[PDB]
């Protein structure tokens, strides 16, 4: 110890690429190598689409972490932050109305725009292959 | 030598990859200084981004002056066609009444930050207009600009 | 006695909020693709 623990992390991080390799024997059924090119294009396409999902997503949140917690120090927590709380921010919530814009754009953009581009995108990548 | 590097600094894909990487700075740069915090006078990374936002405007003058019409209203009316030149002025706008309302005191400062964290917004919808240019971008960034209007009616219902 | 129009509101808000609305974005979204 403590390079068992390390050890066991790098088996539990290659029983994933050995549960992944199993879509090469699937490539041959003829039901399941169509779901398997679909994933293979699929992945390029979701990659195209990370950038803008990035820059539509991470930008709020900055605006939130900038708006909300406006004392919060220098340190590597802020990124985690910033990509982790957007992430599971479905259940969270004179002149201070600033904000419910933010959410009201947040709403208008993230889910209701990007999702129903990503069916669109899946959608069309279908009958191509 | 210096004919070969004054031949690829004035290249237009040179100019290109320079401004992208100029703004990559620019925006870490931003979100550096609406994370960290704020006195009553700017550290450096904030009169970096201010003068960022001075130069565009000297710039965006300097567009309005250098163009293909010779009258100045016929020009600025030209220049406003284009509707992300109209934003990037009202980006610009905003920007300096931020800085100005952040250079006062309490309750001020707020207001500024108030202003610089809605102006990151833009500045990172901006992004989009380059990606434009993108064979794989920019279908999906026609796409936003077309489910805009989708939605826009839809919003109604 | 009567404490059951509310339900019908609730019934109808699950009818024509998510399962009419959202459907028909996906629709819209999904027309408006190939078109670009
Ligand atoms: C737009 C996408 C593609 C990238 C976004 C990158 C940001 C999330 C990164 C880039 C610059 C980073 C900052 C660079 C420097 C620092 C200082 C760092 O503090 C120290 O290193 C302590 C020692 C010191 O410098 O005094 C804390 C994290 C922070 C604020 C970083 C927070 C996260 C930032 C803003
Ligand atoms: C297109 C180009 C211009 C993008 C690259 C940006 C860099 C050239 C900038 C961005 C962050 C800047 C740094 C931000 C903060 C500081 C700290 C500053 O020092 C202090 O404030 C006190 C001394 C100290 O503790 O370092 C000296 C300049 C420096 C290194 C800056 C040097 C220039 C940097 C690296
Ligand atoms: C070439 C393109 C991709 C742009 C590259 C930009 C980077 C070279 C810049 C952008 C953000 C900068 C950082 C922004 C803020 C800080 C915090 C700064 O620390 C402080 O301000 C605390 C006091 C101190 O200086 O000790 C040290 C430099 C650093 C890490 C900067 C280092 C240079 C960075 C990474
Ligand atoms: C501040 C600030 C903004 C900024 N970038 C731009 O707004 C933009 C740009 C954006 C992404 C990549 C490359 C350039 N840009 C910079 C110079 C003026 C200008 C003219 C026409 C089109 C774009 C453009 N850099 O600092």
């Amino acid at each position: 110890q403590p390079f068992r623990s390390d050890g066991r992390v790098i088996y539990c991080v290659n029983i994933i690429y050995w549960y992944i390799r199993l879509l090469d024997i699937f490539g041959v059924n003829k039901y399941l190598g169509p779901y398997v090119m679909m994933i293979g294009k699929m992945m390029i396409d979701m990659m195209y689409f990370v950038i803008i999902m990035l820059v539509v997503l991470m930008s709020f949140g900055v605006a939130r972490q900038a708006i909300l917690f406006p004392n919060e120090e220098p340190s590597w927590k802020l990124a985690k932050n910033i990509f982790y709380m957007p992430y599971w921010m479905i259940y969270g919530e004179t002149g201070a109305w600033i904000v419910p814009a933010i959410m009201a754009c947040y709403l208008l953009v993230a889910n209701i725009l990007l999702v129903n581009l990503l069916i669109a995108v899946f959608n069309n990548t279908f009958f191509e292959v | 030598l210096g004919r070969k590097i004054y031949e690829f600094y004035n290249a237009p894909i040179v100019k290109f990859w320079f401004y992208t990487l100029a703004y990559i700075g620019y925006l870490m740069l931003f979100n550096y200084i609406v994370l960290v915090k704020m006195e009553r006078w700017p550290s450096t990374q904030e009169w970096i981004v201010i003068s960022y936002i001075f130069t565009l405007g000297i710039e965006k003058m300097r567009e309005i002056l250098m163009s293909e019409p010779g009258k100045l209203l016929q020009k600025v009316k030209v220049w406003l066609q284009e509707y992300w030149n109209v934003t990037d002025l009202i980006a610009i706008l905003l920007f300096s009444v931020g800085m100005i309302l952040r250079l006062q005191d309490q309750p001020f400062r707020s207001d500024g930050r108030v202003i610089y964290c809605v102006n990151i917004i833009y500045w990172y919808i901006r992004l989009l207009d380059i990606f434009g240019v993108n064979k794989y971008l920019g279908p999906y960034v026609m796409m936003i600009g077309k489910m805009m209007i989708d939605m826009m009616y839809f919003v109604i219902i």
